[PDB]
RNA sequence: GUGGGAGAGGGUGGUGGAAUUCCCGGAGUAGCGGUGAAAUGCGCAGAUACCGGGAGGAACGCCGAUGGCGAAGGCAGCCACCUGGUCCACCCGUGACGCUGAGGCGCGAAAGCGUGGGGAGCAAACCGGAUUAGAUACCCGGGUAGUCCACGCCCUAAACGAUGCGCGCUAGGUCUCUGGGUCUCCUGGGGGCCGAAGCUAACGCGUUAAGCGCGCCGCCUGGGGAGUACGGCCGCAAGGC
């Protein structure tokens, strides 16, 4: 019950899951979904057909609230980060750009043991 | 630091004659001016020893000139210790 | 007393008798540590390229002076202690070395 | 491609004032470009760098942006 | 001496942005996380992902290098102050003032100790989850000392070039950092790689010697027993010589 028709689509990949997540011009979110939300659970969240099929869920998602206008924004390195796009595109939605935000560290933090 | 005209008044002052640089008299006298800055500096700073080196090498070529000068001429040796207070 | 170069970003959005008042209060603060004004560059409003306290843009001063060298670092203490001055960079002046000259 | 000092006019490597010139140096990102593409002296590399470095304090360089396409 | 130069050399203060974590708020459902696969774990008191705001600590992405500096340990955001070493040119000054260096004194990564702070992230010990014949291990979730600062101790190491310091001599080629020069190049001083002569058991070293010489210090004398025992000295202890 909103009638937005505009928004971001963000887009976060790791090796283990990858999530997106719709979002209104000015960044509150509206609908969202990953792999967990379809059927998959364990380590299959992290294929890249999980990542197509959650994309497809947001945007129909996004589709209920009347969602036209769609700017992606991609955050993290997973595999199926790329097909998520790619079904994004097809999705119906049309994609005005494409941004890789992913955070990096000035090298603040140490990391864990395996990330060494 | 030590600027231009810091550094000539005490060589003006040091010097056996006019034009001159390089003899031992101006050599301690410069050696010892900078010496005393590096100890005011250690005065505070405690914890750069890096500089602490300097000072100890310093320190050395300064007892080596005056080592010399003694054994050749006591005379001009005493002079020195008189003026500059060392030793 | 040494040759430098003060920095002075503040608030785009003061009006005249706001910025009057802060750079009255800034050569005040200049004169108060002995510091002789050579040249000023005030290039006022431009468009930062990231935000800072929130602002889009800011507000640019450039003042070349000579002064002394002990009294520096208070001197910088001093001038960001204004709310509306938000940024302040003192830096020594150096010579222009160039390139593909 | 060629590089960034080939084309270009005689410019202060030490004015972090400057934007017009200096951004030629940075890529997309907000990251400081290589020898490779600037095509300087390691001499003329590290004036820049902390000449870039100073700018960016002052808000007039950015210090990162974000990847467009991809 | 004068005049120039490069530098993460050192100390003090200040300051900047990315990120992690936590708190506040908005908006927003059903999972997130994690692995070879999983589970412990977190989530309906609303997490993860998204926006905005705040708090705090620690480390400085690109630049960055096969790079630079330092006697070694080691030193990387930016700014200022304080300060050490060093290289070049001029050929101006003193006139052998030199080299080495038992003992001494000072420095000395990390871990560790004392007192006081600080604590995000990481994480010995420890508490759990799966694996598996088993687990105290490898993988996973938590996590204290510690890692951080002040001050005082500790004195070790693959503290490595496994190569003490200084000087003179003995083909070059090429890459490079940094000066000067009348700037295809030449001339200094650093960092690499090939290679004359020569050396070497060989591998390899080769104007940055492991070559030819000289001076001085340290050290070795089959393996184990053993860096152990005793003694001494240092140390709060650990323990060190
Ligand atoms: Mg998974
Ligand atoms: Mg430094
Ligand atoms: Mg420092
Ligand atoms: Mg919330
Ligand atoms: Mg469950
Ligand atoms: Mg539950
Ligand atoms: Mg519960
Ligand atoms: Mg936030
Ligand atoms: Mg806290
Ligand atoms: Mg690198
Ligand atoms: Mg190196
Ligand atoms: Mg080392
Ligand atoms: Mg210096
Ligand atoms: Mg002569
Ligand atoms: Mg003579
Ligand atoms: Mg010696
Ligand atoms: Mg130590
Ligand atoms: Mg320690
Ligand atoms: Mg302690
Ligand atoms: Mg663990
Ligand atoms: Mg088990
Ligand atoms: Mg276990
Ligand atoms: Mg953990
Ligand atoms: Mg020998
Ligand atoms: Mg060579
Ligand atoms: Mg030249
Ligand atoms: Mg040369
Ligand atoms: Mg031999
Ligand atoms: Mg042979
Ligand atoms: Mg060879
Ligand atoms: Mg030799
Ligand atoms: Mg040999
Ligand atoms: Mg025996
Ligand atoms: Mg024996
Ligand atoms: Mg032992
Ligand atoms: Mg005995
Ligand atoms: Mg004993
Ligand atoms: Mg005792
Ligand atoms: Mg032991
Ligand atoms: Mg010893």
């Amino acid at each position: 019950k909103r009638q937005v028709a505009s928004g971001r689509a963000y887009i976060h990949a790791s090796y283990n899951n990858t999530i997106v997540t719709i979002t209104d011009p000015d960044g509150n979110p509206i609908t969202w979904s990953s792999g967990g939300v379809i059927g998959y659970k364990g380590s299959r969240k992290g294929t890249p057909y999980a990542a197509q099929l959650a994309a497809l869920d947001a945007a129909k998602k996004a589709m209920a609230y009347g969602m036209q206008s769609v700017d992606v924004i991609v955050r993290g390195t997973g595999a199926g980060r790329e097909q998520a796009i790619r079904a994004l595109q097809a999705s119906g939605l049309q994609v005005k750009s494409i941004v890789d935000d992913t955070p990096v560290p000035h090298n603040g933090c140490r990391p864990k043991k395996k990330f060494r | 630091p030590i600027t231009k005209e810091e550094k000539q008044k005490v060589i003006q002052e040091f010097a056996r004659f006019p034009g001159d640089t390089g003899s031992t008299e101006v050599q301690v006298a410069l050696l010892t001016l900078r010496i005393n800055r590096l100890s005011e500096h250690l005065k505070v700073h405690k914890k750069d020893h890096h500089s602490h080196r300097g000072l100890l090498m310093m320190v050395g070529q300064r007892r080596r000139l005056l080592r010399y000068l003694q054994r050749e001429d006591p005379e001009r040796y005493r002079a020195l210790i008189e003026k500059l207070g060392i030793r | 007393m040494r040759r430098y170069e003060v920095n002075i970003v503040l608030n785009p959005n003061l009006d005249q008798s706001q910025l009057a008042l802060e750079k009255e209060i800034i050569q005040r603060a200049l004169e108060n540590y002995g510091a002789r004004v050579e040249k000023v560059e005030e290039l006022g409003l431009r468009r930062l390229a990231y935000p800072i306290a929130k602002d889009p843009q800011g507000y640019f001063l450039w003042y070349q002076v000579e002064m002394p060298e002990d009294r520096v670092n208070d001197l910088a203490r001093e001038l960001r202690i204004r709310d509306n001055v938000r940024r302040v960079m003192v830096v020594k002046s150096q010579e222009p070395f160039l390139a593909n000259a | 491609k060629a590089k960034v000092k080939a084309t270009l006019g005689e410019f202060d490597l030490r004015d972090y004032r400057n934007v017009e010139v200096l951004k030629r140096f940075l890529s997309e990102t907000g990251k400081i470009l290589p020898r490779r593409r600037t095509g300087l002296s390691a001499k003329e590399q590290r004036i820049l760098a902390k000449t870039i470095k100073r700018a960016r304090i002052l808000g007039l360089l950015p210090f990162t942006e974000k990847l467009v396409r991809k």
